[PDB]
């Protein structure tokens, strides 16, 4: 179809559209086990925020800057609220969603 | 109160219209017509003020205080209000 998809033995999965769209399965045998942006997959969804330090954070901004690959690399900022920034296209959007 | 008409407000594809007695607001800002922004066009004649829309509509706030709104066909059947369901019968529906 529209995507590729990556297949691995190890029980991992990658679906991709060739665009920022990506999707990720897992096998059950990897519960508790990985870490990341993506969680750490114990069937809790409040504790997925956990950093790279171990320890979980309601920040999503220190979360999210805690998985960066470089340390060097510049923290990220909170963004702009999108419609608020470009109420110009607003209404667009809306038509269009 | 005379059954005057004090204020019309329009959402036409995210244009806001407030058209009050002697004043006409588009976004909140006060305007010079006519006034054509974003496929509408606001008008001032001796008898009327009109609003068209290119979507397919025209509004008549006229000075003997009478609104009268006109729609394109492809919106029949699919309107809600004081003017009915537009779908040709007068009593179902509404
Ligand atoms: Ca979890």
């Amino acid at each position: 179809g529209i995507y590729l998809v990556v297949d691995t033995d190890i029980g991992l999965v990658l679906l991709w559209d060739k665009k920022t769209s990506i999707f990720i399965n897992l096998s059950p045998e990897f519960k508790g086990r990985v870490c990341g942006l993506c969680g750490n997959f114990d069937d809790i969804a409040v504790n997925d925020f956990a950093t790279r330090s171990r320890s979980v954070v309601g920040d999503v901004l220190e979360f999210g800057n805690s998985w960066k690959l470089s340390p060097s690399c510049p923290d990220a900022l909170a963004p702009k609220d999108p419609c608020t920034a470009n109420p110009f296209r607003k209404s667009w959007a809306q038509k269009q969603c | 109160q005379a059954p005057t008409l004090s204020r019309v407000l329009m959402k036409v594809d995210g244009v806001v219209i407030q058209l009050t007695k002697g004043s006409v607001l588009v976004n909140g800002h006060p305007v010079l017509l006519p006034f054509s922004q974003s496929g509408v066009l606001i008008q001032q004649s001796s008898s009327y003020t009109k609003v068209e829309a290119r979507l397919g509509l025209v509004l008549m706030w006229n000075h003997d205080d009478s609104l009268l709104l006109e729609l394109d066909t492809k919106y029949a059947n699919k309107t809600c209000g004081l003017c009915g369901d537009f779908n040709g019968m007068p009593v179902v529906s509404e």
